[PDB]
């Protein structure tokens, strides 16, 4: 299953997964491809923030689905 | 007994202030 | 490092005094068990 | 939505403080245990009619807005609050002062149990 | 490839937005995003700024929930501002302008995601009277410094003004990051909505206020100039056969002629000439 | 939720028609001005501010 992850900068990144895959596995794929720690990624689909405990078979996702990624920005 | 006495003094403790931490942890 | 004076039980809020600062309501960190934290002993505390 | 907005601002770190005075023009003067004094024109997340002088309160560090009333008893220091034992003296241990213990029993022990005898006699005990 | 002495163009509007928002939450820190375009291989243009829900405190900030950000781009896009983000900014309430060790950990994600994204820092309470304390930075990777390679490339417009502050130089300046030159390209049209605008009048050009408020002013100034003149007379009667070097020797203050005598004359001349001219115009423009 | 809190202190002498000398409870003293519409007639030395 191919999916599309967009981002706030316009970067687009395709990815291949299977609906048995758990969300943290997806964040691990993002980490290894991009180089970003799993803590810092936050994921949005259709306006709901996704959660680790669930497969992509949950949230009834289909292929060619447009996810969004947002960074854990902080300051101090 | 009239008084023309004197005395010592203790200090003022309140002097500390907070400062910005500058830890560098990745 | 500071001390604790009144441990709320079954209520996760703790009270601490720096003995030079004021008293704050605080809690535990992620890795420390909430059992071996008997009230009335010295503890280490984060600055932030 | 509004409840969600208010949930975040109630962070854990608070500062214990005492309201010295209260005025309507709803406004309060707080001394806080860091030994600081601040006026404020609005009390915040507690019922202004519920607040009263001398109440302990927990306050935000930077803004001194009230966040919790902290009515839970955390006052003073533990003293006299031992339940370890009722005292152990017996009147047989006392010499001579029999009249004083009699007057004392009259002055306290009977009122502590017979208030109704006073009420229906029409008198107020000491 | 490697970077050189490049630049950042920020619109006037975004500057007003940053100043206003930074000053609003003054006892605490604030942060936001910024939007623009990488117009070429070495300038960057920022057009607009918007805030986001944040859990401020007196020394740090965190953003609350992401959905807000994802939405607002999609809203703006359908009223004609499609640009994606180029970077982020925050504020330091009372300290100098420099990066904390946590800002590095934030920044590395943007740099890992987009190659050039600057970071911006603003000070709202040193910018008090007639200057602005605003600055822009980027990271330098650790291993390159150990190797002989230096951070950038050189052409002669590097060195104007850009003397680093000692305060910033105490932290990771150079060692960890480098500053970028900033300038405000105020294009046409928005120029006039400021210059010809914040101050103006119309009928105010023809107002008289001819009562006592004028005569009393004259009879204050001339009255005190009487004593100024007497002072100057005494202060010159010395006529001693000494040398003006000795005059400078003892010269300290209250040099009558220049120090005071002349400004009164200039003030009195200005006021009275303008008043008489205005009366003479109104005597003919109206009947 | 958006209030700020304020410092309590006392007016020392008045200095000029727009300048006052004031003192905090335990901070240093300061030189300050007085706000729009503030009826300065009330600002007797010793008043709480």
């Amino acid at each position: 299953m191919q999916i599309f992850v967009k981002t706030l900068t316009g970067k687009t990144i395709t990815l291949e997964v299977e609906p048995s895959d758990t969300i943290e596995n997806v964040k691990a794929k993002i980490q290894d491809k991009e180089g970003i720690p799993p803590d810092q990624q936050r994921l949005i689909f259709a306006g709901k923030q996704l959660e680790d405990g669930r497969t992509l078979s949950d949230y009834n996702i289909q292929r060619e689905s447009t996810l969004h990624l947002v960074l854990r920005l902080r300051g101090g | 007994q009239p008084s023309g006495n004197t005395s010592s003094s203790a200090l003022m403790q309140g002097q500390r202030a907070p400062q910005k931490p500058s830890q560098n942890l990745v | 490092c500071t001390k604790i004076i009144n441990a709320d039980s079954e209520d996760p809020k703790y009270i601490i005094n720096v003995k030079q600062f004021a008293k704050f309501v605080v809690d535990l960190s992620d890795q420390v068990a909430p059992t071996d934290i008997e009230e009335g002993m010295r503890v280490g505390v984060d600055r932030n | 939505e509004n409840s969600e907005k208010i949930k975040v601002n109630k962070t854990l770190p608070y500062l214990v403080s005492n309201v010295i005075e209260l005025l309507d023009v709803k406004c309060a003067v707080i001394k806080t245990s860091t030994r600081q004094t601040y006026f404020l024109p609005v009390i915040g997340l507690v019922d202004a009619e519920k607040l009263k002088p001398g109440d302990l309160v927990g306050v935000n560090k930077d803004s001194y807005l009230i966040l919790e009333t902290l009515p839970t008893e955390y006052d003073s220091r533990v003293k006299a609050m031992e339940v370890d034992e009722r005292p152990t003296e017996q009147y047989s241990d006392i010499g001579g002062l029999d009249k004083q213990i009699q007057e004392l029993v009259e002055a306290i022990v009977l009122p502590m149990n017979h208030k109704e005898k006073f009420e229906n006699l029409g008198i107020q005990p000491p | 490839a490697v970077d050189t002495a490049e630049q950042v163009y920020i619109s006037s509007l975004a500057l007003l937005k940053m100043l206003k928002h930074g000053r609003a939450g003054v006892p605490m820190e604030v942060m936001g995003l910024m939007l623009g375009e990488f117009v070429d291989d070495y300038t960057v243009r920022v057009i607009d700024v918007f805030a986001m829900p944040q859990s401020g405190t007196g020394v740090s900030v965190e953003a609350v929930d992401p959905v807000f950000q994802a939405k607002m781009l999609d809203m703006l896009k359908q009223t004609g501002r499609p640009e994606m983000v180029v970077g982020w900014y925050h504020s330091h309430p009372g300290f100098g302008c420099w990066l904390s060790g946590v800002d590095i950990n934030t920044q590395q994600s943007f740099e890992a995601l987009s190659e050039r994204a600057v970071a911006v820092v603003v000070d709202p309470i040193q910018s008090v009277k007639g200057k602005v304390v605003i600055d822009a930075f980027r990271l330098i990777n650790a291993n390159m410094m150990v190797l002989g390679h230096e951070p950038r490339q050189t052409t002669s417009n590097l060195g104007h003004l850009n003397k680093p502050s000692i305060q910033a130089l105490i932290h990771g300046l150079n060692r960890h990051y480098y500053s970028i030159t900033i300038n405000y390209r105020k294009n046409e049209l928005e120029q006039k909505m400021l210059l010809n605008l914040h101050k103006k009048s119309w009928m105010e050009g023809l107002t008289l206020q001819d009562y006592s408020e004028h005569c009393k002013h004259n009879e204050s100034v001339v009255k005190e100039m009487l004593e100024l003149a007497k002072n100057y007379n005494k202060a010159v009667e010395e006529e001693d056969k000494m040398t003006p070097e000795q005059l400078a020797i003892k010269n300290v203050g209250k040099q009558d002629p220049k120090r005071h005598l002349e400004e009164h004359v200039d003030v009195l001349m200005t006021s009275n000439i303008v008043q008489c001219l205005a009366a003479m115009l109104d005597t003919v423009v109206f009947k | 939720l958006q209030s700020v809190g304020q410092i309590v202190g006392e007016v020392l002498k008045q200095l000029t028609e727009e300048k006052f000398i004031v003192k905090a409870t335990n901070g240093p003293r300061y030189v300050v001005g007085c706000r729009r519409q503030l009826d300065k007639s009330k600002l007797k030395p010793g008043t709480r501010v």
